[PDB]
């Protein structure tokens, strides 16, 4: 059992255990849900509060990466943050070098590539976050997840973290051809309030952002009067 | 400068812009580049104003003497040759490009170009000055033989205006003069009645989209006009 100490090593079954373990961080972190709608994308996360004396806006999991794109970090927050800075450099690169807002599929590709590389060198470790990518550039509304392996997949709706198996069951009852950004903000908030465990995490708040036709395709936290 | 002369049946027209410049700054905005050499012979001056004023004055002095001796009006070719020789003898010491044109009863309207270096060429039209290089194609495309006096004045005014709208070193008034068997006719058009400028041409009204707003699309539409 020396085969699980570096991520530069296959196990005998063809697994990379350092990457499995990092995925376990994510699966024990807080629950986030997202929905790709007709007019945009909505993300909602649940912040577990470590203290009643935090200012509001502390330990934000949702960050803007470009005028039209944002990420929600699920898993370890500072790991997630290093991923946010790369995502911004990519987004900036695309405007600087190619004169275009980055497409959502391309930004997700580049984030994956980035997370993948810390899965191959003895000297580094995998990231301990998944990153939800929400975009609305010339390719329309897109929602991608990258994970610690560097796998990237597009979604209509999704849920990560500890609540994720129930949240997934409720996200299945939505209708993704009709639903708008306004309806989703309501429904996703209801799902985070129901999968919340009250025994274990007494202090929480919800964070919620969006990029829609309302917001003039700008990624932004939703105005706090809509929960 | 933009100068030119054009022959028509019976006469010539001479045209010029009105600007004198140091390169970047206009020292006179109302010069008169159509200089009289005899009753029906004029020249259009380009280059150093000091040089072309001195050579025109000198050419005029000689022709007035010659007309008193002969007792006859002087032919254009004589004006042109006197000038040419002055332009050739001093070629290394001056910057001058000249057009001599005129009317005389023996040969009608005639036009001579006398460019830098002092050659002398007898033509149906002549262009000169910095602004000339914008009019070759104009004339190739739009000029015709057989034009009347009135067509030719108008055409000259429109050529000068095309030249001076693109040449930084030309501008101001458009002066013309028409020389023929009758009395000399001069005309001055102010910049506010110019027949062409880019400021009033409708294909340059709408501005290039150099300053689009920060947007979530690669689509280009309008210049940003107000802060966000």
């Amino acid at each position: 059992t020396e085969h699980d100490q570096s991520t530069d090593i296959f196990s005998a079954d063809g697994r990379v255990f350092q990457v499995e373990y990092a995925c376990k961080a994510v699966d024990n972190g807080s629950t986030a849900v997202a929905a790709c709608c007709t007019d945009g994308v909505v993300v909602a996360v649940e912040k577990i509060l470590t203290s009643r004396m935090l200012e509001e806006g502390s330990n934000d999991r949702i960050h803007a990466v470009d005028r039209q794109a944002g990420v929600c970090i699920c898993g370890m927050l500072p790991d997630g943050r290093a991923v946010v800075s790369r995502a911004r450099a990519e987004a900036e690169n695309s405007r600087d070098v190619f004169a275009t807002p980055i497409p959502g599929s391309v930004l997700a590709s580049r984030i994956g590539e980035f997370m993948h590389v810390y899965t191959t060198h003895y000297a580094y470790r995998p990231f301990g976050c998944s990153v939800i990518i929400a975009s609305y550039a010339d390719d329309g509304p897109q929602l991608f997840v990258s994970d610690p392996s560097g796998t990237v997949a597009g979604y209509y709706g999704i849920a990560l973290g500890k609540g994720k198996t129930v949240a997934k069951t409720e996200l299945e009852k939505l209708n993704f051809k009709s639903i708008t950004c306004d309806e989703a903000v309501v429904k996703l908030t209801k799902i985070l309030h129901d999968v919340h465990d009250k025994s274990k995490d007494k202090l929480y708040e919800l964070e919620v952002a969006w990029v829609c036709n309302k917001s003039n395709c700008v990624f932004q936290h939703v105005p706090n009067d809509m929960i | 400068t933009t100068i030119m002369a054009v022959a028509f049946k019976g006469g010539v027209v001479l045209a010029a812009d009105s600007r004198t410049s140091t390169g970047t700054y206009v020292v006179n905005r109302a010069s008169n580049k159509l200089t009289k050499l005899a009753e029906k012979i004029y020249c259009c001056r380009s280059g150093s104003a000091a040089d072309t004023q001195a050579l025109a004055e000198q050419t005029a002095n000689y022709l007035e003497s010659y007309e008193i001796d002969t007792s006859k009006p002087v032919n254009v070719t004589t004006a042109a040759n006197i000038f040419k020789k002055l332009c050739y003898m001093n070629k290394w010491n001056i910057s001058a490009g000249i057009i001599v044109a005129g009317y005389d009863p023996l040969n009608g309207g005639s036009v001579y170009s006398i460019p830098s270096g002092g050659s002398c060429v007898k033509l149906d039209y002549a262009l000169g000055g910095s602004g000339s290089i914008f009019l070759y194609s104009f004339f190739d495309a739009n000029y015709k033989t057989g034009m009347s006096k009135e067509e030719c004045v108008c055409f000259c005014q429109r050529a000068v205006a095309h030249a001076y709208s693109r040449d930084g070193s030309s501008g101001g008034l458009i002066r013309t003069i028409a020389l023929h068997q009758g009395e000399p006719e001069d005309m001055t058009i102010p910049w506010t009645k110019t027949p062409y400028c880019m400021e009033k041409d409708p294909k340059y009204r709408d501005l290039a989209v150099q300053n689009p707003p920060f947007s979530s699309s690669a689509k280009i539409t309008v210049n940003q006009s107000r802060s966000e």
